[PDB]
């Protein structure tokens, strides 16, 4: 069975320095002709290198946007290639994939899971956690919605759970967004009955792996 | 380059009818009667799926339901009939030169009747507002197609570029979406108004709806 792995991923300041390692089982490697292609948070694709076999003088290949920064090689004797990448941008942030054989003629190729690469200068940063209280003013229904604002974090995720997972239905955690200060937020909504407003208690319980902390929020009424 | 023009960016689809994505090419992706397209299905987590080879190929595998067609410029994916697994990512891309490029991807969903949101508005909070800074939130829940104009309105001025917009993904039992808007200021600018305001423009309201609050009004 084929398979690509890859690895290397991480936090990195601007100007920094990461290399990436695909190492690939099953296949012929000295072969195949290799790529790394990347995918932005908006979730598109991009082909970042290429390159050729030995036959072919190992010719590589860059987009635009990283040439001169990026380096891509092989080594066939251990079925692996590399992508050394310096002087990081924020622009680079994306999930790094090793690919074969993408160009010309092939019906079937092989991709890896990826490897995750987020660029900034922010620091590592645990959620503020805000109530989105439920409204005083009743609604027409006898639905309440309520919340929390998981603010200015870094580096994504967070996960939130409601009443430690005992509430599962009707709740919504949106993706993040980046802000202008380079920290992500989010909301995590619930809709309810607002009859319980005054007998059920509602906390939210927001995680966030890369700060090793763990926020939980009581939600009541202002 | 050679640039891919994918379209649409969004489809909804019915279950049981057919989704067609279309690529357009700047140049002729051909070589010797051979058009070297190739579409991919990308599902959330995983990477990119060979679907279509060289324009008109099934990849080995690949249910009956996927077939491409086109030459030179123009080319499209077909689906029929849509299944429920078939919400995806799909993207064109073009092997017959490096810069292998791609197209933008369209996110195929399973069209569904409109459905009106419930709208909801949240002040910040107390504890926040200390810190300096304001987050007022509003809430459209469980619509459906997602199309909508959210707008924010302080004190009657209509606000641009101090808010971001946050949507679900589509909900796995009833299709719809949620969104979330979110007005940013400063400490200083929420104090110097009183009447802060969310319109929700959506085509299952026969009126747009607006929520309000007065600041600090409980």
């Amino acid at each position: 069975e084929v398979k690509l792995e890859e690895s290397g991923g991480g936090l990195v300041q601007p100007g920094g320095s990461m290399k990436l390692s695909c190492v690939a089982s099953g296949i012929t490697f000295s072969n195949s002709w290799m790529s790394w292609v990347r995918q932005s948070p908006e979730k598109g694709l991009e082909w970042v290198a290429e390159i050729r076999l030995k036959a072919q003088n190992y010719a590589t290949h860059y987009a635009a946007s990283v040439k001169g920064r990026f380096t891509i090689s092989r080594d066939d004797s251990k079925s692996s290639v590399y992508l050394q990448m310096n002087n990081l941008r924020p622009e680079d942030t994306g999930i790094y994939y090793c690919t074969t054989p993408l160009g010309g003629y092939f019906d079937m190729d092989y991709w890896g899971q990826g490897t995750s690469l987020t660029v900034s200068s922010a620091s590592t940063k645990g959620p503020s956690v805000f109530p989105l209280a439920p409204s005083s003013k009743s609604t027409s229904g006898g639905t309440a919605a309520l919340g929390c604002l998981v603010k200015d974090y870094f580096p994504e995720p967070v996960t939130v759970s409601w009443n430690s997972g005992a509430l599962t239905s009707g709740v919504h955690t949106f993706p993040a967004v980046l802000q202008s200060s380079g920290l992500y937020s989010l909301s995590s909504v619930v809709t309810v009955p607002s009859s319980s407003l005054g007998t059920q208690t509602y906390i939210c319980n927001v995680n966030h792996k890369p700060s090793n902390t763990k926020v939980d929020k009581r939600v009541e009424p202002k | 380059d050679i640039v891919l023009t994918q379209s649409p960016a969004s489809l909804a689809v019915s279950l049981g009818q057919r989704a067609t994505i279309s690529c357009r090419a700047s140049e002729s992706v051909d070589i010797y009667g051979i058009s070297f397209m190739n579409w991919f299905q990308q599902r959330p987590g995983q990477p990119p799926k060979l679907l279509i080879y060289a324009a008109s190929n099934r990849g080995s595998g690949v249910p009956a339901r996927f077939s491409g067609s086109g030459s030179g410029t123009d080319f499209s994916l077909n689906i029929h009939p849509m299944e429920e697994d078939d919400t995806a990512m799909y993207f064109c891309q073009q092997s017959k030169e490096v810069p292998w490029t791609f197209g933008g991807g369209t996110k195929l969903e399973i069209k569904r009747t409109v459905a009106a949101p419930s709208v909801f508005i949240f002040p910040p909070s107390d504890e926040q507002l200390k810190s300096g800074t304001a987050s007022v939130v509003c809430l459209l829940n469980n619509f459906y197609p997602r199309e909508a104009k959210v707008q924010w309105k302080v004190d009657n001025a209509l606000q641009s570029g101090n808010s971001q917009e946050s949507v679900t993904e589509q909900d796995s039992k009833d299709s719809t979406y949620s969104l979330s808007s979110t007005l940013t200021l400063s400490k200083a600018d929420y104090e110097k108004h009183k009447v802060y305001a969310c319109e929700v423009t959506h085509q299952g309201l026969s009126s747009p709806v607006t929520k309000s609050f007065n600041r600090g009004e409980c």
